[PDB]
């Protein structure tokens, strides 16, 4: 991810 | 925090239950600051004129600058007032009398000069804050760009470092920028290339402080918005803007952190902005319903108007409780990460605003549908509240995913009510049971779905709704317990409102948690997906007309 | 009828479940008529121009007059077209493109000239109908009058019979009159003195046919409504208007019957009208939700937009089913009394309109909040739908009380599913169970309360809602079963949209039927009365500020 | 009660 979409909501959950 | 550990089924009854108390001196100071502001907003502000003209009069803006409302939270050392988070929510209720001013001011304070405060250096603050708080300059937040054949969230803005290494050159364009035609200071986020030991061409987001005096900054005509017609929402274009290298917020490449901080800092106060507007509706509409006759009776004597008034009051009570609880948790020393609660307050406040405003307009019947009454304008103004400061369906995903990430860390690491008043005993047990069930259901969801939970947007909506209801229950319980304990005037009304909301929220959460199971027949989401997929692949309504015939 | 027997716990089949079938010959005629009408409405009607100018262009109105849309249901012998109720609901879908024409036309056809058709004599019809259907004259319905220190429902209009007994003299004033500035024929209701063998001074309501040529009829400037700017809503005052005795609808004193017949016989097509709008939204927002990228994905690929599209489709399906089921029962030979179903359709249609329109505007985000898109205008236009043709909370008492009349007479007198397709078997059993439970609960409510049931308007709101759901759970089981039996195109989508609504409505009715019991702990009706009573006796919000602190 | 009120909903029950 462009580490910009994470502003809207977190992405690529590290579980 | 509080919400993050709500996902684990644990109630942190140490930060939320003793309701934020304000000492006498601070109350006297805020009341002294009030007065010259409330009188100005009630008398010298013409909401109808601002709405009909579409432009805030220069005299009103000059008086707003004189009152110091452009520097409410700016530190006193930088020409501001240094008001806390419980003293800014207090002023939000008075400011909310216009809609076109509560948006211009918030976009300059909450998302404007807030970047310089949070990430600016001591020499940047000494240069921009004294003139941003005085009202001479206005700040804008430039993040999004117009999606035309490209993704709507990624950044295409570019900042190229010059040959002589003395200033960046910015090229890009931003859309839906509030105060675009008025701002002289822009907090622009652009993707700039960073070279490291790896020798790659990896680019990172970086925040800039772009002045209109830098040159190459142009903006178009303002948008023709529905409700907030006094605001100035333009699109700003930067064409070879020369930004000195010293005008960088923090460090190069550290723009995502600054953007996240600004976005998450400024959503808690919306619930008091609207609860201060809902309370205005319960005053005019009550007068109308008590001075009008129908069927030889008052309108206030009919059950279907009493339900509307009670719903409005309950919504306002829960909103105020949420907002002041969040602002009290944000006033603790240090820096608490109470970003989920702000999104909760925003979502609940916007939904309650829309519902209550529509229902209050319905109370007056056909008289409230005309432009001679202050309900048409309010109806148009509160629709942006579901879009302004984050869309309501984005924030539910934000809440659910931010909580489930913390829950996932805790579960992976593990794997590898005597505060409430005895009168509020039937509502605290419901809250505890719902919290325990929510924790169990979140654990089950994390076990079953795992990383797939990212895609399931209907489970996350239910999780966010349950968490919002839990936050409402705990806020109203804390406020009602404090009111009983201290002995404020009319605390039985507060207890009634708290109990009613707790019962309603408990029923809603029981249904939602029943719908979050593998073997739930009440769950309609494998059937909604099929219907929506068929509709969207045909891009039109599919079912034939009821009069259609087949041979 | 059909709804009145639902209060007795019996499902009256052979009237609802075989869905109204239209002959092949009739469908061809209506398609041939819709051709030119749809072509004109899609191309030559400028909704944006009408909304921004507030006046329907004279060319558009004349071209509408050429189409004969002002005399749709007028009998063919009187210059009209004599379309049935189903054939009128079909035209209501393609007329709703503007919103300002679907109100001008309905107020002239549904209530305007309907009085002359229902109660006018054969010599009155031969004088007014040929020119009312041709569009040269426009009709208005004058019932309500402005409440200023008086009851909002009482009629203070006076009609005094002259000394020579040759014409009445009318004095009064009316408000909220659609087409007040355009109408040449008024159906005015006024209280006139009647003397009988008793020798009393009893006055009764009487309907008149008042022409603007009679003299003494004056209307003010049009009102500044929120959404429907093209409509001409004025207030009309009659100052010594000389009405010939022959211009009386029915008989003197018998004007209440006419006013009941005009108002009750209508609103059903509204459910189709809004449906014709809702489908349009699905045809617009999808074109936006499939060509836009977010997070490297289509907007159509996100669950929170798929739920919106599925909800809109389900609402439109249920609305169309309700409307054509109601219009099919109104086309039976004789004069059937189906007035509860029409109010059901109106309430459901208005609520679905508001919710779905707001949600569609939410789909586009900030682009739908501007005046450059056809969602702002639609958002403002569909708000009158909850006030037009009767306020939604007035009709719930009409739905509940009219049916409790039927149950009351039967109860006092008594004291003193192999039609639905096998695939739709999980939803017919729910319908039967809910109907039986509703009958039992209605009997219990009548036994407990009796004639005092008037005061309990929160009990009647739940009765009116369970019954509204029960009508939508049988309109979508009749339509879907017919689609399966005949074998229409993509009937699986119809089955999916019928099974999804039935489950949700069954759950809603199951919740509501639990609150209609003496020992319901989840019943918040006593607490709503206290809170609202306190608020209305103080006429303001009662709870103190969260920052308040007492000594 | 005035008859016109019944145009809204029945004011009196026959019970």
């Amino acid at each position: 991810t462009p580490e910009e979409w994470n502003l809207y909501y977190p992405m690529q959950l590290d579980l | 925090a509080f919400a993050k550990e709500l996902f684990l089924g644990k109630i942190k009854k140490k930060e939320v239950f003793p309701f934020p108390e304000v000492s006498q001196d601070e109350l006297n100071e805020i009341n002294q600051f009030l007065g010259p502001v409330e009188k100005f907003f009630t008398e010298e502000v013409d909401s109808r004129k601002i709405d009909q003209e579409g432009k805030i009069p220069d005299e009103t803006l000059e008086k707003l600058k004189s009152l110091g409302l452009f520097g409410l939270q700016v530190p006193e050392e930088y020409g501001g007032l240094g008001f806390s988070n419980t003293m800014y929510s207090r002023l939000g209720e008075i400011i909310s009398m216009d809609g076109s001013i509560t948006v211009t001011l918030a976009a300059h304070q909450a998302i404007g000069l807030k970047g310089i405060i949070l990430a600016g250096t001591e020499e940047q603050k000494a240069k921009y804050l004294p003139k941003l708080a005085s009202g001479e300059h206005i700040a804008a937040f430039c993040l999004t760009e117009p999606a035309s054949g490209s993704d709507a969230a990624s950044i295409r803005s570019r900042a190229t470092l010059s040959e002589d290494k003395k200033h960046y050159i910015l090229n890009g364009s931003k859309v839906w920028i509030t105060n675009g035609g008025l701002a002289n200071i822009f907090t622009v986020f652009a993707k700039t290339e960073v070279v490291d030991s790896d020798g790659s061409v990896k680019d990172k987001i970086t925040a800039f402080i772009v002045e209109r005096d830098f040159g190459g900054v142009t903006n178009g005509k303002p948008e023709d918005k529905l409700g907030i017609r006094g605001s100035n929402t333009c699109e700003v274009h930067f064409e070879n803007t020369k930004i000195p290298v010293e005008n960088i917020l923090g460090e190069v490449g550290d723009g995502f952190k600054v953007a996240m901080n600004i976005l998450n800092s400024g959503r808690f106060s919306m619930g008091s902005v609207v609860a201060g507007l809902l309370k205005r509706l319960i005053e005019m509409t009550a007068e109308y319903a008590c001075t009008r006759k129908q069927f030889n009776k008052r309108l206030s004597e009919f059950g279907l108007i009493q339900e509307k008034f009670a719903l409005m009051a309950q919504k306002a009570y829960v909103m105020e409780s949420m907002t002041y609880l969040t602002a009290g948790m944000l006033d603790q020393p240090g820096f608490p990460d109470c970003s989920i609660e702000a999104a909760m307050v925003k979502v609940f406040s916007s939904e309650a605003a829309w519902q209550c405003v529509s229902e209050a307009l319905q109370i007056l019947g056909g008289l409230g549908y005309t432009r001679d009454y202050p309900y048409e304008r309010i109806l148009r103004d509160t629709r942006i509240l579901l879009i302004f400061e984050g869309t309501n369906e984005i924030l539910r995903m934000y809440i659910a995913l931010t909580g489930l990430q913390h829950a996932g860390r805790i579960l992976t690491t593990r794997i590898h009510h005597g505060v409430v008043h005895p009168s509020l005993a039937d509502s605290a047990n419901k809250f505890e049971e719902n919290t325990y069930c929510f924790g169990r259901t979140v654990e089950t969801l994390l076990l079953r779905f795992g990383k797939t939970i990212m895609e399931e947007q209907l489970v996350l909506k239910r999780v966010a709704n349950i968490l919002i209801n839990l936050y409402g229950m705990t806020a109203v319980l804390s406020r009602a317990s404090r009111s009983i304990r201290i002995g404020l005037r009319n605390h039985d009304h507060e207890v009634l409102l708290a109990n009613t909301f707790c019962v309603e929220a408990y029923l809603q959460n029981l249904f939602s948690l029943s719908q979050l199971d593998k073997y739930a027949p009440e769950n309609l989401d494998e059937q909604i997906k099929k219907v929506s997929q068929q509709i969207l692949e045909k891009r039109a309504y599919i079912c034939a007309h009821p009069l259609d015939r087949t041979c």
